[PDB]
């Protein structure tokens, strides 16, 4: 009984407010998918789509206070091995023949140590999702590079990364069984390479109490308000 | 100067549980990883657990996976060592240990012995093994005592309250398989001296705060 | 498990010569970081562990120099370049590169010393002991080297088993020899059906096996 122009105007306090609290070049996106979707139901459905997870992405960036990238300047595995492990890079297509896709996945967050975005402790992190999991028994799914049965050690550092995976979907254990098992075989290579690294996985949903997201709450009345409600408009009318 | 100083140990019922502490001093205690060690009597060293600076870590041996907890309290400079479902054979001396720096074992406590056993604390018998023709060689006489059935470890013996040391030889206690100790003490001294002078072994057995002074006078 | 295995078991050493242990790990020891850690203690008898060197090669401070360890993946070696008295111990090497972290059995470090034939001694039982109804008879084997040694009890000539126990002192810091006991223990009732209490001693010091024996009543 409504028109997608007439929902897209209803929707337009609850948006403003979400383009807000953004980022820049998230905000900046998620505005042009709402233009798209006032001159769009399918061709709405999937921008709607893409604003679902590019605007929980841009708030996950800011509760965690790390940086925004949109997708097209994400980098890739081969890419942060290329910087980040340059002398094992070569290595690293040797082994990766057989998997070449491995060499593009792209994660949300592709993070290493304070010698690809830097973060002070990558062990800060693990245990900051380790610890909202067992409180609030939230699905994760983490996993950890270690070549044979090796001990960590208190004389030398190293360099290490951090691969996060996020998301806003219906199906939360899912998502983290099926981006742990994505990582899985390239976590071996790594194991095999010498080269630390850490997977995270998690994920909300619209069902999760406002309280227990990996978003704070002022951030999940702003995509509820907005983003869910031009769900349910979008499907009734 | 870098100290560990145990604490803990005693004797504990197979199935039975203790906690082991160790204080450090002369280092910033929060800044390094911990370690336990232990030494099964007459054995080799065994390691234990270790525990990184700020808890994150932790690596267990296979043997106590799921029976030993360790931690440490950094404001406190503590460690600590929680045993649980202990069995014989977690009898061994228990030694805190760190690297300052590192995983290898560079400062080592005197360690705490802890012994598994249900055998209840029992005094040694002390016996007299007399001078006579039979242990004598030359001008040099052996005499000596049998210190027999005591219960647990710990037993120090001395001659003439600790004034004669020269050609003594205390012996390793063996575990007898009534799950008591025993050992010998002897000591070689001048034949001439038989008769005039006064040989007396002291048996300290501090876990059942026993004493025994025993008189070792020819047959 | 990384399995460490040390050779010799033992290594008799005379004052002042060179000491060479060794120790070959059943996986490499090399970690990923760069570093190898493979580690060398000493354990004097009576004391705590010593560590010597870590990281194959690093001397620990206050680690005289006589001591020092080479090698890579997984064969490494102990020198003792001149040997001291003090360097009597039991010695490890143990690796941290793997979890669990693990040790060798430990090479003990013998001073050779002149060989010293036992002085050979024997001790009824006690009249305390007899009254409580069991009998000790012991035969200590006083000052001998090297420690290699057998010790019998026959009882009016017929061999006994089970019904003894041995014990041996580590090598003396002084003069370098070992000290044995050998208890044997019948009941008061059995020691009161034989006459001839025998103790047969055996070292490559004696021109012959020494028999060291006693009658009950005298």
């Amino acid at each position: 009984k409504k028109p997608i122009a007439l929902i897209c105007a209803e929707l337009y306090k609850p948006f403003q407010d979400l383009f807000a609290a953004l980022p820049k070049d998230c905000s900046e996106e998620c505005q042009t998918l709402f233009e798209d979707i006032r001159n769009s139901h399918a061709s709405a459905w999937s921008s709607a789509l893409r604003i679902k997870g590019v605007a929980y992405e841009g708030f996950f960036s800011l509760t965690n206070s790390w940086r925004y990238i949109p997708e097209d300047l994400k980098p890739t595995l081969g890419m942060a091995i290329q910087t980040v492990f340059p002398d094992k890079f070569e290595k690293f297509l040797e082994r990766t023949h057989l998997h070449p896709e491995y060499r593009d996945f792209t994660p949300a967050y592709l993070m290493c140590r304070s010698r690809v975005q830097e973060v002070s402790s990558v062990s800060a992190v693990v245990d900051r999702f380790k610890s909202k999991s067992s409180e609030k028994g939230r699905p994760i799914r983490q996993e950890e590079s270690r070549p044979k049965t090796e001990s960590m050690q208190e004389d030398i550092e190293v360099d290490e990364l951090l691969i996060v995976e996020v998301g806003y979907q219906t199906d939360i254990e899912g998502k983290v069984i099926s981006d742990i098992e994505k990582w899985k075989g390239v976590v071996n290579l790594m194991s095999h390479l010498g080269i630390k690294v850490n997977v995270l996985t998690c994920a909300d949903n619209s069902q999760t109490p406002r309280t227990d997201w990996w978003i704070d709450e002022k951030y999940v009345r702003l995509l509820l308000n907005s983003i869910s409600y031009l769900f349910k408009e979008l499907l009734e009318n | 100067e870098v100290k560990l100083e145990e604490s803990g140990g005693g004797l504990v019922r197979p199935g039975g549980s203790r906690k082991l502490s160790c204080a450090a001093s002369g280092f910033t205690f929060s800044s390094y990883g911990m370690q336990w060690v232990r030494q099964a009597p007459e054995k080799g060293l065994e390691w234990v657990a270790y525990i990184s600076s700020g808890s994150r870590t932790i690596y267990y041996a296979d043997t106590v996976k799921g029976r030993f907890t360790i931690s440490r309290d950094n404001p406190k400079n503590t460690l600590f060592l929680q045993m649980t479902s202990l069995r014989s054979e977690d009898t061994a001396m228990y030694y805190c240990a760190t690297g300052y720096g590192g995983t290898w074992f560079a400062y080592w406590g005197q360690g705490t012995l802890v012994t598994v056993s249900a055998a209840s604390t029992k005094g040694p018998s002390v016996f007299p093994l007399a001078p006579s023709s039979k242990s004598t060689s030359g001008g040099t006489a052996a005499l000596g005592c049998l210190v027999k059935d005591y219960f647990p470890e710990p037993v120090t013996v001395s001659w003439n309250s600790g004034a004669l040391t020269s050609g003594v030889h205390t012996f390793p206690a063996v575990l007898q398989s009534s799950g008591l100790y025993s050992l010998s003490s002897v000591v070689t001294v001048p034949s001439s001296s038989l008769g005039t002078q006064t040989y007396i072994c002291n048996v300290n057995h501090k876990p059942s705060n026993t004493k025994v002074d025993k008189k070792v006078e020819p047959k | 498990q990384i399995v460490l295995s040390q050779s010799p078991l033992s290594l008799p050493v005379s004052l002042g010569d060179q000491a060479s242990i060794s120790c070959r790990s059943s996986q490499s020891l090399l970690h990923s970081n760069g570093n190898t850690y493979l580690h060398w203690y000493l354990q004097k008898p009576g004391q705590s562990p010593k560590l010597l060197i870590y990281k194959v090669s690093n001397r620990f401070s206050g680690v005289p120099d006589r001591f020092s360890g080479s090698g890579s993946g997984t064969d490494f070696t102990l020198k003792i370049s001149r040997v001291e008295a003090e360097d009597l111990g039991v010695y490890f090497c143990s690796q941290s590169t793997h979890v669990p972290y693990t040790f060798g059995g430990g090479t003990k470090l013998e001073i050779k010393r002149t060989v010293a034939a036992p002085s050979v001694f024997i001790f009824p039982p006690s009249d305390e002991q007899l009254k409580s109804g069991t009998a000790s008879v012991v035969c200590l084997l006083n000052n001998f080297y090297p420690r290699e040694a057998k010790v019998q009890w026959k009882v009016d000539n017929a061999l006994q088993s089970g019904n003894s126990q041995e014990s041996v002192t580590e090598q003396d810091s002084k003069d370098s020899t070992y000290s044995l006991s050998s208890t044997l223990t019948l009941s008061k009732a059995d020691y009161e059906k034989h006459k001839v209490y025998a103790c047969e001693v055996t070292h490559q010091g004696l021109s012959s096996p020494v028999t060291k024996s006693f009658n009950r009543g005298e």
